[PDB]
């Protein structure tokens, strides 16, 4: 089984992300739930 | 054209012989405006193609699930041929490329229902449902252009037949249960007047509503809608 | 294959700072589930953006031969020129933390913008001496002297003004360093801390604050596994809290193994059965993003 070393991202300039996930970093951000009710006419 | 030919004529089968040259027209056009065009213009084009895709069921995608590759050799030739990009990521392409780079909440928001629509009619309801939750299209779009409401409507109503599709009885019940029991579905979906409610509109709304309507092409059955 | 295959290493290393990934790496070797010719490679290229040369010559020998190559010689050699120079630059700054006045003064002051008026009008302190004081702590964790690297975030973080743009970075750097030195209730205080920070945070935007969550719950891991009252801390924190639920199942749902074996194991049978029902909730909602055993 060959390790795969994970993707870090290092910051030098603070604790945390310093890049917004490549997935999000062309959506509009927008909370949501999967417990709302679909179906509004 | 599309609005004005009978649905029931040969004449109409006729005309949609066209829509293949338009859809052709419009990627020679896509292509153009990657090299050269600025941004707001290739969202603009982008919106143009997914509008003639996002109803398109992919028979193609289908039929190469269909035939897993055991083993018959024929020809590099027509590999080069079957490289054509899945509607799919085509459509997720295109999508991201508007909510990244678009400066119209309107193109946005086209975008993302045609994205769902696109979802819901190949059976991907968890990520049509998640987009359209993350959305919050549901409180915002009263306020939207009515179009955009028939957009949503039609949606809406793919959501519904996609969660039934999947067995999801309840949701599938609860996304048709508004548009259904209003009475006014065929309206809602921009598939045309209701003869009961001709008698109490103005003549010049009703000129403005036909000029709403969908090509019978992007219909969804309501007899289906009824029976689901 | 089939334990490689639930290996969530290299999800969690996503989220972690290199040096976090380290020991994670080192109990892969002991398990022998991964090539360690690959795993040794991956950890030279993980000590490579580091400031720990003598780590990366020792993993080098290991995986090629004795011939250190020139560049890690070169890099040892910029390494100490740099950590000559910060040391010189601190000196100063360190020799005011050292009176026995000021040390009693950052006790008993919790009001960080007094205990910088007194360090500016008794030993002239201004906010660049900040600024090297963390360039300092941050090439102190970069060598691996986590002990050191701790103490100077601690006085920065006593100084700084909670607006400072290294405030947040300062805290997630203390918290680090105190999980390398295994000091777990220290760790706790500062998850404490960090927590309150970013969910106190009102001007980040959401995506931020859903970014800085994900990253709190990952190294939370550490924290909750190894202190006694972290089980508990677990379910109160994943699953009771929306903002940390909605972080696992927007962005990290192989937490919920995590989450669930957490519940699992929990003391309290009352707790446990209560806690089930919430628990099979989230876990039907994410069963077609996540599944393990």
């Amino acid at each position: 089984a060959k390790f795969l070393t994970p993707v870090i991202q290092d910051n030098p300039s603070g604790w945390g992300p310093c890049a917004v996930p490549e997935q999000f970093r062309d959506m509009p951000y927008q909370p949501f739930s999967k417990g709302d009710r679909l179906g509004k006419v | 054209i599309m609005q004005n030919t009978d649905p029931h004529s040969q004449e109409y089968v006729e005309h949609l012989k066209d829509e293949a040259q338009v859809c052709a027209i419009i990627e020679r056009v896509q292509r153009y405006l990657e090299e050269k065009g600025t941004t707001e213009e290739i969202c603009r084009v982008y919106l143009r193609r997914i509008l003639h895709t996002y109803y398109k069921f992919d028979y193609k995608a289908h039929q190469r699930q269909l035939t897993p590759p055991e083993g018959s050799s024929k020809s590099e030739q027509d590999q080069a041929e079957n490289e054509g990009e899945d509607s799919a990521v085509l459509m997720e392409r295109l999508c991201k490329y508007i909510y990244a780079k678009d400066r119209t909440d309107r193109i946005r928001t086209c975008a993302i229902l045609c994205h769902i629509y696109h979802h819901a009619l190949h059976s991907r309801w968890y990520q049509a449902r998640d987009l359209m939750l993350m959305s919050h299209l549901q409180d915002n779009i009263q306020h939207a252009d009515p179009p955009v409401q028939i957009l949503y409507n039609r949606t809406m109503v793919q959501l519904g037949i996609c969660a039934f599709r999947q067995g999801l009885t309840k949701d599938a019940h609860n996304a048709l249960l508004d548009i259904q029991s209003s009475g006014r579905a065929k309206e809602l979906l921009g598939q045309g007047l209701l003869l009961r409610s001709l008698q109490e509109r103005n003549q010049e709304q009703e000129k403005v509503e036909r000029r709403r309507q969908v090509p019978f092409h992007l219909h969804i059955n309501l007899e289906l809608l009824e029976c689901v | 294959n089939l334990m490689a295959e639930y290996d969530l290493t290299t999800r969690i290393a996503h989220f972690l700072d290199r040096h976090l990934v380290f020991p994670l790496l080192e109990f892969l070797s002991v398990k022998e589930i991964y090539n360690e010719k690959e795993l040794l490679q991956g950890k030279l290229d993980l000590l490579s953006d580091t400031n720990m040369v003598d780590f990366a010559m020792d993993v080098y020998k290991n995986l090629y031969s004795d011939d250190i190559p020139h560049a890690l010689r070169e890099k040892r050699t910029t390494v100490v020129a740099q950590l000559k120079q910060l040391q010189a630059e601190t000196e100063p700054i360190v020799k005011m933390f050292e009176d026995p006045e000021t040390t009693r003064q950052m006790q008993s002051t919790r009001d960080g913008r007094m205990l910088f008026d007194y360090l500016a009008d008794k030993h002239g302190f201004r906010q660049e001496y900040l600024d090297t004081l963390y360039r300092y702590a941050k090439f102190q964790y970069e060598c691996g002297n986590y002990s050191g690297a701790a103490e100077y975030l601690y006085f920065f973080r006593v100084l700084v003004p909670a607006t400072d743009r290294n405030a947040l970075s300062s805290l997630w750097g203390k918290l680090a360093s105190e999980i390398l030195m295994q000091n777990w209730d220290a760790a706790m205080e500062d998850l404490t801390r960090l927590k309150e920070t970013i969910d106190n945070n009102s001007v980040s935007s959401p995506l931020q604050s859903l970014q800085q969550r994900t990253w709190l719950i990952h190294w939370s891991l550490f924290v909750f596994f190894n202190h006694p009252k972290g089980r508990d801390n677990i379910i109160d924190l994943f699953l009771y809290q929306p903002q940390y639920l909605n972080a696992i199942q927007t962005m990290c749902p192989h937490i919920l193994r995590y989450l669930t074996t957490a519940v699992i194991t929990n003391k309290d049978v009352r707790k446990r059965r209560q806690v089930l029902k919430d628990l099979v909730k989230v876990i039907q909602q994410e069963s077609y993003t996540y599944k393990d055993p």
